RNA sequence: AAUCCCCCGUGCCCAUAGCGGCGUGGAACCACCCGUUCCCAUUCCGAACACGGAAGUGAAACGCGCCAGCGCCGAUGGUACUGGGCGGGCGACCGCCUGGGAGAGUAGGUCGGUGCGGGGGAU
RNA sequence: CGCCUCCUAAAAGGUAACGGAGGCGCCCAAAGGUCCCCUCAGGCGGGACGGAAAUCCGCCGGAGAGCGCAAGGGUAGAAGGGGGCCUGACUGCGAGGCCUGCAAGCCGAGCAGGGGCGAAAGCCGGGCCUAGUGAACCGGUGGUCCCGUGUGGAAGGGCCA
């Protein structure tokens, strides 16, 4: 609850992959990178609430 | 302008073997000569921020090269022992030839000009024969008119000398760009 | 007593031996038979002298205040956190060089002692200097 | 002192470190410049760089990039065949970088 | 070719490879040095790093040698300690037998010894 | 009344005590990667707005300043101070060890897919490390597309995250 907060990210419809995160300084601010089981690495993208 | 560049370029040019000889006689070496120069100026703190800090700017600006933003009082001179990390370093190492022309236009050509603007300073540097002095009041119109009341005045600058021992380095900006009397 | 601005709260108990010897002035007081000794106990003896050497030119030193002594409670039962302090003292225990002047220029000084830690608290001697010392 | 002669003994320990078996330690400036191989300190060291043979003091970044490439091929067979890298006082992009091409065609052999 | 010697590098040994004091070398080293369009670089300057080369000098970084003042090293003895077996004391504690047995404390000790590439220094 | 740190564990390690002391039940979106640079406090001497203490010059220094947070270890041959570019704070996994009877917790070369920092010799499977932690049940959601109580589907449900 405190300005940390846990969220997870997911890849373009084809995956999604975890890890928790926080909510402090940049707040929403949530793209970031990770690699699915999608193809071979893949974008993913993160983001997902 | 480039008219008295080319004159520190002789006032020192020949000063230089002048006294050089008529002393050393070591090997024309840097007995004693000046090397590149820093000035630095009256802290960030004396800010207001955008205003001042901009003037800082057209100050160490026309005068030098590098004319001051907006961010001069962080971690705060706050009360006393209130301060933190040190984001207000403004100053210009510029290094040689405009240096000199510098000492020229300075020292030469700006040294009394203003309020009883004497100099009748003891050891000048004295702090191994480097420099020390840098006045408490700009060159008032070492260019610009009033932009900014108070503007700016905390004035002082450092030559990074080899003229080693006082005596010496005496010898060295005393002819070379006038030792303030006793 | 002093043992002023400490660090901390208490020490602990063993005893054996140590490292007084030398002089100091040549009025000597040194202890033998001891351990911890009350820093009061001890004023006392500086008392003691300074009273008798007609009451003025100035004795020396020796051990310290030291270390923090505990009865704890006051009488209770016993499982205190063992805390409160409460006398504080010296700590010497293989004759001590216990060093005090004054210019008494005499057994006058050795009365002085005599008295001072006849008092005090144990089985002790006492002299001047007897093969000085080199250091570098 | 800890300063400077750090500046040294930094891109030294890491150098170090650093384990592919060997390593040239080239070395900036004019008849100054001039690199030898070496590797684990076993004792030995492979073979000598460039004995100041001049070729063109003059803006020759090249004078470099040559007595490289020389050092390249000397070593190349001058010790059969292997694989590693090297020391530097700087960066690659001028005397360095140039015993660096050197090295570099030392290598590529072509 | 393959002898020692001058070295420029570049290696093991952690301060007798240190500080600092006197000296001293460029012929050849190598350093500072010259200048900057060009590599590439300073949140300022090619200060450094860098490019760009005759020179001038050897001041400065710099290598050996003399100097032990500070510092570093710091034995022989010698005590404390004690591994183990026995005593002496109600006592806190003392002492006796048998191997190990630092410290500090005068000695006195040093201003490095050397691994390898190599310009090369001496047909 | 759970965990980290120091003492007493008496020198391997390792142990009570109502024995001493003292912290944590956060986070840091970039203190997470790597490439390139830099390099303390404090002492002294000299200096604009100073003015015991900024900012700059000039020396001095087993590094005692420093590393979110407490201690302790370490350690500027930086883990520390600055710039560039970037996600591995990756899935599949691990041989072989720390300690531990239980379960724990913890250390990890190297093979694969897959990228990122240099040109590369290679580092990166979160941070400078030792505390920020909780079985089992129960149930949720994003799968999956394994099961379905005659068969097709489905309530419902098995493994993953």
């Amino acid at each position: 609850r405190i300005k940390l907060l846990l969220e997870c990210t997911e890849c373009k419809r084809r995956n999604y992959a975890t890890e928790k995160n926080k909510r402090n300084t940049p707040n929403k601010l949530e793209l970031r990178k990770y690699c699915p089981w999608c193809r071979k690495h893949t974008v993913h993208r993160e983001v997902k609430i | 302008m480039p008219l008295d560049v080319a004159l520190k370029r002789k006032y020192y040019e020949e000063v230089r073997p002048e006294l050089i000889r008529r002393f050393g006689y070591q090997n024309v070496w840097e007995v004693p000569r000046l090397e590149k120069v820093v000035i630095n100026q009256g802290l960030g703190e004396a800010k207001e921020d955008a205003r001042i800090l901009e003037k800082a700017a057209q100050e160490l600006a026309l005068i030098t090269g590098q004319k001051p933003a907006v961010t001069r009082a962080k971690k705060s001179i706050s009360n006393f022992k209130l301060r933190k990390g040190m984001p207000i370093g403004l100053r210009v190492t510029l290094r040689r030839d405009r240096m000199w022309i510098f000492l020229e236009k300075l020292l030469n050509v700006a040294l009394p000009r203003i309020r009883d603007f004497r100099g009748l300073n003891p050891n000048s540097f004295d702090g191994r024969g480097n420099y020390n002095l840098g006045l408490r009041e700009q060159l008032i119109f070492p260019e610009i008119t009033y932009d900014m009341v108070d503007a700016l005045r905390g004035m002082d600058i450092a030559v990074v000398t080899t003229a080693e021992t006082d005596e010496e380095a005496r010898a060295l900006l005393e002819l070379l760009g006038f030792p303030f009397r006793k | 007593r002093m043992k002023y601005r400490k660090q901390q709260r208490g020490r602990l108990k063993g005893a054996t031996k140590g490292g007084d010897y030398v002089a100091f002035g040549d009025y000597g007081l040194v202890a033998l038979e001891p351990a911890w000794i009350t820093a009061q106990q001890i004023e006392a003896a500086r008392v003691a002298m300074v009273r008798h050497f007609r009451r003025g030119g100035k004795i020396f030193i020796r051990i310290f205040p030291d270390k923090p002594y505990t009865k704890k409670p006051l009488e209770v039962r016993m499982g205190k956190g063992k805390g409160n302090v409460e006398g504080y003292v010296a700590v010497v225990k293989p004759g001590r060089v216990m060093f005090e002047v004054a210019g008494v220029t005499e057994e006058q000084a050795m009365e002085a002692l005599r008295i001072a830690g006849h008092k005090l608290p144990i089985k002790t001697k006492i002299v001047r200097r007897d093969a000085y010392d080199e250091a570098q | 002192r800890l300063t400077a002669y750090e500046r040294r003994k930094f891109r030294v320990r890491n150098r170090i470190k650093r384990t592919g078996r060997l390593r040239l330690s080239v070395f900036r400036s004019l008849k100054h410049i001039y690199a030898q191989i070496i590797d684990d300190e076993k004792g030995v060291t492979l073979v000598s760089a460039s004995s100041l043979a001049l070729k063109l003091k003059g803006n020759k970044t090249e004078v470099a990039r040559q007595v490289g490439r020389a050092l390249a091929e000397k070593a190349l067979a001058l010790g059969i065949k292997q694989v590693a890298f090297d020391r530097g006082p700087y960066k690659y992009h001028g005397r360095v970088k140039a015993l660096a091409e050197g090295a570099r065609e030392g290598g590529l052999e072509f």
